[PDB]
């Protein structure tokens, strides 16, 4: 992550988070120290690995994103304004997860563990890619929280009391989890 | 508008995509029109009366400019900054509101939560940029609610709360898109 | 207009020109403070105000407009090389101007004035617009006026003292001008 | 070019576009050219005699470079230079006028108008940017004349002079695209 | 993957397009494959014995990042570098070789020649940019060689040595596309 | 090549080199002083022109280029992993060389001497091309060359010493030659 001519070979992804389950890790800019990469400037990638019987919280990103099954087996839960799809995916499984759709991702009843490698597409802002997460935890809240006591009150129909107890929180171990059942 | 038609011909109006009472909204896309469908905009005009939220959402690929025909508007955009950062927790956590009026420009990006607020009664217009396949996701109300879908067991692991919990904090508002406003 | 972060909110366009009948302003260029619009940077936007029974004289421009009706109504002119297509805009019309056209607008017989905004797709010179005056005024002359001598000479076959009268000029309220019938 | 025949096989010549007298212009557009369809290219060739203006013109979408094959070319373009200007009168109004010459090329914007005038006689190549759609439209000249079609009532006001003084001007000149440039 | 099928619905494998013994390539283009095809994106599933090379070869279009799922890679890449430098002798030459090993990352731009080495078993993930239109040119092996194309008069003119002389060379090596790494 | 405002005026390419039968040329990129041409940062031009008799000697460029017949007449040979297409071309003739098919290009039986105009779309490295020679040359040599001993002895499957002998070399008037016939 810094000053290097024509290197055409990459190894470190800054980690965005990691924990006792599992971790999310980020490459650098393609288009960084080199200039001979340009084209590649828009694209980039992701690395994933749960432990066995864990969660990625629901959340959506601004980039395509081009999902690719390294190791393990999941089941992706793509989230739309009416209801689901759901998918079992296997080791080879390839998905596409288009922007803006919410979607968890888990690692079923095993003792093999999960690795998943997302490749981005970014357009919004080139070479970018965010995610959004509905509920809070340590990294940062939901983006609810962000809004005002009455923007809440009125769209919801509930005193804030009740909006933040089932908006604010303490889910610890973040946005990877272990799941109950 | 002339019977020899044909061209770049000129075009306004169909029904509502969101009509209520609260307010209305009227949208061509780029699929359904061609002057546009080669120039990848989509055209949206958005009509609401004092007092009536148009409850948080985010388009999904598709960045919207609004400019303010006519009225008073209260912007609520939603924001997590820039990813020239690597660091989840090390990074933003923005609310940016502006009373936009009569004149004003509001930007709003691809996946940025947003909410209005008609303080006035409202006339805008949108013009959407990266317009073929978006769509918009709602996180409020009672038609394509988001926050609605995630599954129960989900839910007790995601909200603050749960299952059982989620479910009525979330209908306890019998309503679409624009909404009311009235504080306490 | 210069350096803010992620400013997601503007208000002012700087003036083209303005006058007793009218006025054309186009806002700053998107892509300016903020990195935050990197994909709207091609973008740009003008608004439209003239009074009562106006023109916008003839003229071209670089970059494609989309045209689009916010308050009165309007007589629009395509001019192309073979004749010309007319419209009369209503509230709420949107045309698309393509490119290099000229065109001419004109608010007709009111009391209702005459407001359009102008979404421009540009190319050639990415969020650079440039329109093109045949006439010649006091803010700029005719393009024409820029030839040789001799390049009007042939061109037209008429001396160029006759070129001129119906070239060069005193059209004073500029591109925008009231008019007669 | 084998009758094995379809694939980028090689391409050349048809009907110029604009023959005449005084010059000819072939020209290969990408609509009619699946090689440069997909390119986006258009390509043309351009001849004419000791002394023929091509005519101020200016075209829509494409950028035009062009190389002079063979004789000697004076070019005079016509500008209002950058955008990151923001001030109408406070705008340039520029003439670039280069006598080119077997070797020299010249770039062609957009929609700024164009006059040559051929010196020697020309063989001229245009390598076309931004081809799909163009037109071009004349400010001189008989077929394609523009200045011929702003009704009366606005030549009137528009050019100093009047309606009926623009509408002869103009035919003053009962040629096409390349005329006489000798002076006087 | 459900009989209410047709979404986004997951993708795999097919018949690989270089199977053999000392190794196996599987690739789905996106002129076959509907996700991707509007994502312009090449995926391909490369693996390979203890010692195999991946024989001398360049993509025409597409530029691909390659991963290393399982074992132990030697890359070697080959350059000329940057043509902001305008000097034919005056370029470079290089080789960029890297062991590469579960975990890493190599780019490989669209015309630069690469070979492989299979130090461990191997199993590694492409994922091509720039898509459509892909060509894979080899330069050893008996299929899809294309030193052994330029005609006979031209080897001899091309390279140090003769007509006859190359075409030699050429099949000494009755081996596709994964070969024998086996050194001396 | 070096800080002009708008100056839509080239006279010179620079040379990739030059011999006794030849010569290949090449613009300075369009966006070079001016920022008047943004939109052409990618398009770049070469020359060409070969006496009599001559060769290119086979390569394969990174950038699709559309060749164009300004004067002569032309053998050209596109090579591909099965085969050929050969072209006699003629004055005006313009053919499309897609990215990375090998190609050498001749001069035929003359006196009329050939000059070619290569317009290139670049994309890998925008205005960037770049070409790649089989043969060793004192330009440059041979990218072949560049890998290892063993990459080559097992690739081939003939020692080392016989890949160089038919590898690095003395061709001298080095990419444009004089043919035998």
């Amino acid at each position: 992550a810094q000053n290097n001519p024509y290197l055409f070979r990459s190894n470190k992804f800054l980690t965005l988070f990691k924990n006792q389950h599992g971790s999310l890790r980020l490459l650098q800019r393609f288009n960084e120290d080199t200039e001979k990469l340009e084209n590649l400037r828009d694209y980039r990638v992701l690395e994933y690995c749960s432990k066995p019987n864990t969660l990625l919280l629901p959340h959506h990103s601004d980039s395509d994103l081009l999902v690719l099954v390294l190791e393990g087996q999941a089941i992706l839960v793509l989230v739309n304004p009416d209801g689901r799809d759901t998918y079992k995916l296997d080791q080879g499984d390839a998905i596409k997860i288009q922007a803006g759709t919410p979607f968890y991702l888990i690692n079923p009843d095993n003792n093999q563990n999960l690795r998943i490698l997302k490749f981005a597409i970014t357009f919004r802002r080139p070479g970018t890619v965010e995610d959004f997460f509905l509920s809070s935890t340590k990294r940062l809240p939901s983006y609810l929280s962000a809004f005002s006591k009455n923007f809440l009150e009125a769209s919801y129909d509930s005193p804030y009391d009740e909006i933040e107890q089932t908006l604010l929180q303490e889910e610890q171990e973040g946005v990877i989890v272990k799941m109950p059942k | 508008t002339l019977s020899s038609q044909d061209k770049p011909f000129n075009l306004r109006s169909r029904d509502p995509i969101y009509s209520n009472n609260y307010g209305k909204l009227y949208e061509i896309t780029p699929e359904k029109n061609s002057q546009l469908r080669d120039l990848d905009i989509l055209l949206n005009c958005l009509q609401m009366n004092e007092g009536a939220l148009f409850v948080p959402h985010y388009n999904s690929r598709a960045t919207v400019i609004l400019v303010a025909n006519e009225g008073r508007a209260e912007v609520e955009l939603v924001g997590l900054e820039q990813q020239q950062q690597q660091g989840l927790e090390s990074m933003q956590l923005r609310r940016y509101a502006a009373t936009l009026s009569e004149g004003d420009i509001i930007v709003i990006p691809s996946s940025f939560p947003v909410a209005l607020k008609a303080a006035s009664d409202l006339n805008m217009v949108g013009i959407g940029v990266n317009a073929e396949n978006n769509e918009r996701n709602f996180l409020a109300g009672h038609k394509e609610n988001v926050i609605r879908q995630i599954p129960r067991q989900v839910s007790d692991l995601t909200f603050p709360g749960s299952g059982e919990e989620v479910e009525e904090l979330l209908e306890n508002q019998k309503e679409s898109y624009f909404v009311d406003g009235q504080p306490r």
